[PDB]
């Protein structure tokens, strides 16, 4: 197609340390890679954070826009928009939309002390969604996180990020359309905190090396 | 066509007749010969003219079966002619349509042999 | 029925230096397998340090370069001559984009110009206004030729130290302007070679602190 | 594709561009389009490259066992009523469209001949995505008596206006010239009026720059003695 | 596609809905609730197109809540059910149609009577003792046509509905994760804790 | 959107060392019915300019009326309207130009292929395209529909690059032009023997030159040609 | 293409513009459409060019063995066998031939045979593209036992109002004369009936 | 949908100084999915080399099939077939199948055992021969292998040299290609050695 | 349908059969479709019914109101508001309209507006589908500044031939002479053209 | 659509198979075996089309069993792959194309290794540590690719296996109403009592 759209790998999931959000950062048109380096995280604000899932520029333009909407609420309240509050601004305008051909499946995720760490699914269908894990693998959206679906709560914040690089890193092997980089945020109740961009190429033979896994593959 | 079965057949000596019979007719053939060379091959044959009215350069005894293949007989005139129409159209047919070069001596010689086995064998 | 879209060829290529950026396009403008002009000029200086190409359908490419030159000239009128940033500009050329997302602009744009570090930016756009900064972006019918070689020949994709039996990548080097177009003199000279739409001339817009400078080469005519 | 036949005094002259084509890419920048039907008839294709390659092999090789059979030289005639029978039997499924040229016992011929086996006589015929460019150079300059000289200059003229002016044809121009009482001349890159430029650099990489798993020798020979 | 089965015993409404939520082999959710509390004594649940059925659920529900502030007053299950299929009927012959079914139970504290309703996507209202939407419906109809009985108790009612949601997990094809149960009485609404 | 209905084929163009020549045929065809023979699909504006359309001829009889509409208007309160202020090639094109493009994107396009030659104030040639869908490029030569096949390769053998047109006299474009016609006629099946040619000069102003005919042309070969392949009779 | 057969006082004439045409390309601008499938039986070919040459060349060869055999065949028998190929090919052929023939006996004789394969025997024919604009002249024009002169007139007015009109006719018109004197082919250039 | 696209891969075959280079990846897809890493693309019948691209159940079929031709060839010409002969053989082959064709992009390199030069010849799935001196390129990034040999490749290079210019062509190609990598193999072919070598590539 | 206007030296005359076609079904034998647009200024109509019925209408309203206002409108004013109503709703007209009128100033003038809406003055036109058939006819036998009785005969000789080829065209042939002298009306039976 | 899933462990092959029968919205078997015995040491198991599936298998079997007796030989799973692979090659470009996918697992009594073939529809053939067939492929992949060891034990094998279906319960939209469980080593193939 003429536009830039992403079925594959944005992952973000609860735990007791607040939110992890790990993408991919490949751009396929058809079979054409067209980018390695492309965000999928959307810095909607410095406590909310939009994963790139359909149209690029759908959700670009749409969840900038969301952050345009979030700053103007916090003026008129003197108060931090709650994530049920932003995640619906941004459902109720793609529904308005419906039908006229907007492709969007975005993770929501803020975490505020009314709420606690929260994500919401948002879909160009019209769908909103609160759940404690959503993934997106080649046009199919998941519900229970990739790889092992019962992980931990009770995860340490080194470990629980280590779990969202480790479980792109499985899509990108598999997936076709997955690859570049792994792109990992940790989101706190006093903001977002990124940890930085790991290239799948060098991740994948240190992991292979030290879990051992990937025996098949031969490196 | 009712001649469905063989007409050449083993005899209680162990011969096949019809073959026999045919290397006699051969026997009566005008004499043609092959020599090799370290750098050529040559053969050569009598054009035995049947009458000095006919103009024997018409009749050719010795043919080009590829650019690289030549034929000479001794024997059956006709039967030479519609085997050197068949052992033409295999080299291309059987190698030449298949490799894109024309076959070598050998490969060719084993297609008009096996041509003329059938010939022994054949309803 | 009526098609209002069509295909003008053409390949445009931004490439981004440590103080400097290059937007690079072939002259050569056609529909089907018949050559239009061999020079129809492709890459633009805009204003403000900014030079612009909207490669695709042609008439699109004029109406949004057009939208967007007259966008610096409001944005002056309307901000006490404040000059237009590249991120700026490109957040613009977005909304530009995106405002026709229902009936796009069948282009790929590129601009490229100095961030207001005076580091080199390239940005990239989709038809509908999806946006990323880039070092390297090459856009139009040659792309898949020149994307892969950009990617061995600057970033040193692929390639280790000699020795090391691949455990050291080659080390990524600051480019010369020098250096920047050579790559791109061979990048358009390799797909003038395997792309019938491709060729006729070559401009080159260099982008500096002095300002925007013009370089151009010939290219196969067949 | 630009394929032209332009007949002159005493034969025909065949004349095509080097350029081979999947979609948008060349894959050949110097590929023969000029095909040997008999050592004195040769031919031209466009469309289905595979196509206008197997009915020229496929006629040339029939056309070779009935001048064997006749004990004749070969007739342009011949080939070309082969070849539409051969295509219009097909109905257009077999993409092959030929200017088919050359000398025999009755004369110097020239015919085109389309996919769905439909012919035509010409003394100037242009085929392929470059013909139109390549008919405006001939119906220009083409004259009745040409010389041979003015045949191949007309020819190879016609040619480069399909290089220049079609995206379909480029590089080099192949030409053929059959004349009666002749030997057919074979005249393969003719003209070369696209030689690529020297690159501004080198890309010849330093030894060991890319990383290797494993090395084996590959055993080609057969099963060794002893 | 989707679970959603009421049934109306002797002095309570029951809504079982399945708590999956599917987009083509993708299961997004196996915790959702379609289900919006109108009014206390009223209860809708719903199944349809994706977006749709919670946009209408709300809708109903904020129009339900400002005609109670406004009267001080809760509307009667029949006249909640008589503005929900108005709503509904008004979307077929408009530009882009809700694709949305849903089930109205509610207890009339005028009457006291528990009354279940039953209203497609076109607007087609019917009030019945049970009640389903979906490839479901057959099933469940035959099974409830057999052992409902209209002095049902509520304990009664449950397990007749308990068996239901067993024999459907056996005879469907896709997983639809369990099922929510709440009943609707004269002292509201309550989330059934064990099912 | 809509079909053209009554059409005109080819207008040819090209630079000239002190200006530039235009030509198109004078046929309006009704499918492959040669219906109209006395179109002129050539229109002046001014005495700088004029503008040559292919493709639908009632587009054409509009856009015709847009230009005429163009020199009045220009006119109103313009006390320089035959002179500094006088409608030059640019304006002229610039405005097709955005007319065509703005009906393409309201999915009505005007069914034609302008070319715009003139000659500016400045003395410099003005050769610029336009079609349907608001696509413009400029070229020493210019061509639409079969022109561009087969004119632009003839024309192109002239003037090849930019720096051959001070090289080009009037009487040699001129006679490029008018073989390039005869070339259109002997092989479009949607063309005329009857042609208009426009010469702009920067010296000598618009030479506009109506009834012209196809001439010079080679047919006696054809007696010689017998049958598609073996007929000899 | 517009093609014409007129029988006359001596025998009949065929008729033909020159031209064929890939949409709006003229591929042959000096086609000959006039094709003999005997000594004096020839014919007109309109339609698929690779359908008209298919079926002529079939008919050559079936009146070739056919006079090997019986002597010289009837214009009606020629007719005939491209009739037999028309009517059982229709669903695979598009062919609209006019079979044109000079016998002692019959004299001349003009048969149609349009798409379906039918045959039709006319003191004249005109089809091809180009006929619909010259069915008024041609009826209004045409008499029975025209003198050769007036026949070769009737055709090249006819033909030269064909062409101006149809944009898929032009070039040149070929004729031929079919008569007792034998076979006479008449060539007529476009500044020659363009001025008609 | 498209067949010569659903299981991805390439091949590349470059000529250098008495030497030819044939080179894969070892990616089996189907479609997004990745199945196989050890999917070799290039076969060997005597000492001339085929690479096959395309649909992966043609490529084992073919493969299967000129096997079955060289061996037969091999018995009756008591020699083993050369790469201008194979080259006509695969032509022959695919074009009998006209209308019914093996969805592949075959690959033909080896050197010509008698007069020692160098041969590449590359297909389209119904036999049109492409012979070009340079190189040739398959697969579902053949427009980034066309635009990386343009511009890496230079004639006469010596094997260890030309080895360098194959692999960084094929590497640098299959990274723009989602359906290509997973691994890849480069055959050094001189005139009585053959060299194989596995490279390390990322597996994304 | 078969409709013609010729300009002579007296002024113009409009020619019309009277047949008016559902598929093969003759839905109207006796139609005119020579319409009255003001008292010399008069159109043959071709096309959908309705549409160049509703087309006429209007045009005569326009002429009305402008005859009041400015005075008896120019021939030309007449194709002009033919030529905006086609032209402007191209996409839902099928309309073929010949307008023919009468000045004292002018005389005989002929305009013709095809599908497109676009307008051709001309000496004369043919138009509907009966016209492909006497388009050669027409262009050998029409001469300027004939006299009244060669027009009509011109006329009647056309559409003679024009029904005698369509089945779409038939009936009378209808005649409107616009002269100095006033407007004549002409019918022609079957029994009187049929014969020519 | 259906699962079968196969690991390829040290010394044996476990092919899991799902039970479900499943047309449209109707669950036609909940206890079907998607297995043929080939050979005493070569297991097939088969997903695809309905009628084609078990045709296709029988078949095969009947030609395997056909060899055995005619040679007094037990094929290798090599050879029998080769045979099936080109079974299916033939069907693609036939009148009416087999849709089957099969899972070969066989232990080879000559090289003492056990052996797990993947072919597809088309015969794309492949020899893997572990193989999938339909919409569980993907997942399945990602977890043995972290998970599988080619040391593993039998026992290991089916704790690996027994997660992927426990993984696979949950994410799946359709029933596929449990796995049987085969294994193919040196002593021969039996079904796993308890999974
Ligand atoms: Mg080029
Ligand atoms: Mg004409
Ligand atoms: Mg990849």
């Amino acid at each position: 197609k003429i536009k830039i759209a992403h079925g594959t790998t944005t992952l973000a999931f609860r735990f007791q340390g607040g939110i992890i959000v790990a993408v991919d950062s490949r751009a396929t048109a058809g079979n054409w890679v067209a980018s390695q380096t492309v965000k999928k995280v959307i810095e909607i604000n410095p406590f909310l954070l939009g994963t790139m899932a359909g149209g690029a520029a759908d959700c670009q333009f749409w969840e900038t826009w969301l952050g345009s909407q979030c700053r103007l609420h916090e003026l008129r309240e003197k108060e931090r928009i709650s994530v049920a509050a932003a995640s619906k601004i941004l459902s109720n305008l793609v529904y308005q939309y419906k039908g006229a051909g907007l492709s969007m499946g975005t993770m929501i995720c803020g975490y505020t002390r009314k709420e606690g760490p929260t994500i919401y699914y948002v879909d160009s269908d019209g769908t909103r969604l609160k759940g404690d894990i959503f993934c997106v693998v080649s046009g199919q959206t998941f519900a229970y996180g990739v790889l092992d679906s019962n992980y931990k709560w009770d995860l340490s914040v080194e470990d629980a990020l280590y779990l969202g690089k480790r479980s792109i890193l499985a899509a990108a092997h598999r997936d076709a359309y997955s690859g570049g980089s792994v792109n990992l945020y940790h989101v706190t109740e006093d903001g977002w905190i990124y940890h930085g961009n790991h290239d799948v190429g060098e991740l994948f033979w240190k992991v292979k090396e030290e879990e051992g896994s990937f025996n098949n593959v031969i490196g | 066509d009712r001649y469905s079965f063989s007409l050449t057949t083993f005899s209680p000596s162990g011969k096949l007749g019809q073959i026999d019979y045919a290397l006699t007719a051969v026997k009566q053939g005008v004499t043609s010969l092959g020599i090799k060379a370290t750098n050529g091959v040559v053969i050569a044959t009598e054009k035995k003219s049947s009458s000095p009215l006919a103009m024997s350069e018409t009749l050719s005894k010795v043919s080009l079966l590829t650019p690289d293949i030549g034929a000479v007989y001794s024997g059956m005139g006709p039967d030479y002619r519609v085997l050197v129409d068949k052992s033409r159209k295999v080299a291309h047919t059987s190698y030449k349509r298949i490799y894109g070069e024309y076959p070598p001596t050998k490969l060719l010689v084993s297609e008009v042999a096996k041509i003329m086995q059938e010939a022994t064998q054949s309803g | 029925q009526f098609n209002p879209y069509g295909d003008n060829g053409g390949t445009i290529l931004g490439i981004a230096g440590e103080d400097f950026a290059v937007l690079a396009g072939d002259t050569r403008n056609i529909t089907d397998y018949s050559i239009n002009s061999r020079y129809e000029p492709k890459v633009f200086d805009c204003g403000d340090n900014i030079v612009m190409s909207a490669n695709g359908f042609a008439a699109d490419g004029d109406a949004l370069v057009k939208r967007f030159k007259n966008s610096v000239k409001w944005y002056h009128f309307d901000h006490n001559d404040k000059k237009l940033s590249i991120n700026s500009a490109a957040r613009n050329i977005q909304h530009l984009l995106y405002g026709k997302r229902f009936f796009p602009y069948y282009v790929h744009t590129i601009i490229a110009g100095l961030d207001e570090d005076g580091k080199g930016a390239v940005y990239s756009f989709d038809p509908v206004g999806s946006y990323e900064r880039e070092q390297c972006r090459a856009g139009g019918a040659a792309a898949s030729l020149i994307m892969p070689f950009l990617d061995n020949q600057v970033n040193f994709k692929n390639q280790y130290e000699p020795g090391t039996n691949g455990k050291v990548k080659k080390p990524l080097k600051y480019l010369s302007v020098e250096e920047v177009i050579k790559l791109v003199r061979d990048s358009f000279t390799s797909a003038t070679e395997r792309h019938i739409q491709v060729g006729d001339g070559l401009e080159i817009l260099i982008v500096t602190k002095d300002g925007v400078r013009k370089e151009f080469y010939e290219l196969k005519r067949d | 594709t630009t394929i032209v036949g332009v007949k002159f005094n005493n034969g025909v002259v065949i004349a095509a561009d080097t350029r081979s084509t999947q979609g948008p890419i060349v894959a050949d920048k110097n590929c023969a389009k000029l095909h040997r039907i008999s050592p004195k008839i040769w031919c031209a294709g466009a469309g289905t490259a595979a196509d206008t390659e197997a009915v020229t092999q496929l006629i040339g090789s029939n056309i070779e066992l009935h001048s064997l059979y006749t004990s004749r030289e070969p007739r342009v005639v011949s080939a070309l009523q082969m070849l539409k029978q051969h295509l219009f039997k097909y109905q257009g499924h077999i993409g092959a469209y030929l200017i088919v040229a050359g000398v025999d016992p009755t004369g110097s011929h020239l015919f085109s001949i389309h996919a769905h086996g439909s012919t035509d006589v010409g003394y100037y015929l242009s085929l392929g995505s470059g013909s139109l460019a390549a008919m405006a150079v001939l119906e220009s300059h083409w004259k009745q008596d040409l010389t041979k000289e003015e045949a191949i200059k007309l020819a190879s003229d016609a040619i480069q206006a399909g290089i220049w002016n079609d995206l379909g044809s480029g590089s080099n121009v192949d030409v053929c010239v059959m004349e009666i009482g002749k030997d057919a001349e074979y005249l393969r890159n003719y003209l070369t009026p696209n030689v690529r430029e020297e690159k501004q650099k080198s890309y010849k990489f330093p030894r060991g720059t890319t990383a290797v798993l494993k090395e084996s020798i590959v055993n080609i020979c057969d099963i060794q003695e002893e | 596609m989707d679970i959603i089965l009421g049934i109306r015993v002797q002095d309570s409404v029951i809504l079982a809905s399945s708590k999956a939520v599917t987009r083509g082999i993708s299961v997004l959710k196996d915790s959702d609730d379609k289900t919006r509390q109108l009014s206390p004594h009223t209860l809708m649940s719903f199944a349809g197109e994706a977006g749709d059925t919670v946009q209408f659920a709300e809708y109903i529900q904020a129009n339900i809540q400002l005609y109670s502030i406004r009267e001080d007053y809760e509307l009667s299950p029949q006249a909640v059910s008589s503005f929900v299929r108005q709503e509904l009927a008004k979307s077929i012959r408009s530009r882009r149609p809700y694709q949305v079914n849903v089930l109205i139970g509610g207890y009339d504290k005028k009457k006291n009577k528990p009354e279940l309703y039953q209203i497609d996507y076109l607007g087609t209202k019917v009030e019945l003792p049970y009640g389903a939407h979906g490839y479901s419906g057959f099933y469940t109809f035959s099974l409830l046509d057999h052992h409902y009985r209209p002095d049902m108790t509520t304990e009664e009612g449950l397990d007749l509905l308990k068996l239901c949601v067993q024999e459907l997990e056996k005879r469907m094809p896709m997983d639809f994760k369990g099922v929510i149960v709440k009943i609707v009485d004269k002292d509201g609404i309550r989330q059934v804790d064990d099912f | 959107t809509q079909q053209p209905i009554v059409t005109g084929t080819s207008v040819i163009s090209m630079k000239y060392d002190n200006g530039v020549i235009i030509a198109a045929d004078n046929l309006g065809s009704y499918g492959s019915l040669l219906r109209f023979n006395g179109v002129e699909r050539l229109i002046p504006v001014g005495d700088n300019t004029v503008v040559g359309i292919s493709g639908d001829i009632s587009d054409m009889q509009h856009i015709e009326r847009l230009l005429k509409d163009l020199v009045t208007e220009n006119a109103y309160d313009n006390p320089l309207a035959d002179a500094e202020e006088a409608l030059e090639p640019s304006y002229i094109f610039e405005y097709l130009a955005t007319v065509m493009y703005q009906r393409r994107s309201k999915m009505n396009p005007l069914w034609n292929a302008i070319i715009v030659a003139g000659v500016q104030s400045n003395g410099d040639q003005f050769l610029r395209y336009v079609n349907l869908l608001g696509v413009t490029y400029s070229s020493p030569t210019l061509a639409t529909g079969f022109g561009a096949h087969m004119a632009n390769p003839l024309l192109r053998k002239v003037v090849d690059r930019e720096s051959d047109i001070p090289k080009t006299t009037v009487q040699v474009a001129e006679e490029a032009i008018v073989n390039a016609m005869r070339v259109l006629y002997y092989r479009d099946a949607r063309s005329s023997r009857n042609f208009s040619l426009a010469i702009i000069d920067k010296n000598t102003g618009l030479t506009f030159k109506k009834n012209l005919q196809v001439e010079n042309m080679k047919w006696d070969f054809a007696k010689d040609i017998k049958g598609y392949g073996t007929q000899k009779i | 293409t517009s093609i014409m057969a007129v029988t006359f006082k001596d025998g009949v004439i065929l008729g033909a513009d020159s031209r064929t045409t890939t949409g709006a390309y003229i591929a042959n601008r000096v086609t000959d459409k006039l094709t003999r499938v005997h000594d004096k039986i020839w014919c007109c070919r309109s339609g698929s060019a690779a359908d008209t040459q298919a079926i002529a060349d079939i008919v050559q060869y079936h009146l070739e063995l056919y006079t090997s055999q019986y002597g010289t065949p009837s214009t009606e028998t020629a007719a005939s066998v491209f009739k037999e190929l028309c009517y059982e090919n229709k669903d695979n052929l598009t062919a609209g031939i006019i079979v044109a023939g000079y016998d002692d006996k019959n004299k001349g004789e003009v048969y149609t045979i349009p798409l379906g394969g039918s045959v039709h025997k006319l003191p004249y024919a005109i089809a091809g593209s180009g006929s619909t604009f010259i069915y008024g002249y041609c009826d209004k024009n045409f008499r029975e036992n025209m003198s050769k002169e007036e026949t070769v007139d009737f055709i090249k007015h006819s033909l030269s109002q064909a062409i101006k009109w149809d944009g898929s006719s032009g070039g040149v018109i070929r004729m031929v004369v079919l008569t007792a004197a034998g076979v006479e082919r008449l060539i007529f250039y476009p500044d020659e009936y363009e001025q008609l | 949908s498209d067949p010569s696209s659903i299981n991805g891969g390439i091949v590349v075959a470059m000529t250098g100084k008495d030497c030819v280079a044939i080179a894969c990846d070892l990616r089996l897809g189907s479609q997004s999915l990745g199945v196989s890493n050890k999917f070799e693309k290039i076969f060997h019948y005597g000492h001339v080399f085929l690479g096959i691209t395309g649909l992966a159940t043609d490529v084992t079929t073919l493969n299967e099939m000129f096997r079955y031709k060289t061996n037969l060839y091999k018995l009756k010409e008591e020699r083993a077939i050369e790469p201008e002969t194979f080259t006509q053989l695969v032509s022959s082959s695919l074009y009998e199948r006209r209308f019914g064709p093996y969805f592949v992009g075959p690959v033909v390199a080896g050197i010509n055992s008698k007069s020692g030069k160098p041969f590449i010849a590359g297909f389209d799935l119904i036999g049109c021969i492409d012979e070009a001196k340079d190189f040739i390129v398959s697969g579902t990034a053949s427009d980034q292998l066309f635009g990386m040999c343009e511009s890496l490749y230079e004639p006469n290079l010596e094997p260890e040299d030309l080895f360098e210019t194959i692999s960084q062509a094929l590497l640098n190609a299959a990274d723009r290609d989602a359906l290509s990598g997973w691994g890849a193999v480069v055959y050094i072919i001189k005139k009585d050695e053959v060299v194989k070598r596995y490279l390390k590539m990322r597996q994304d």
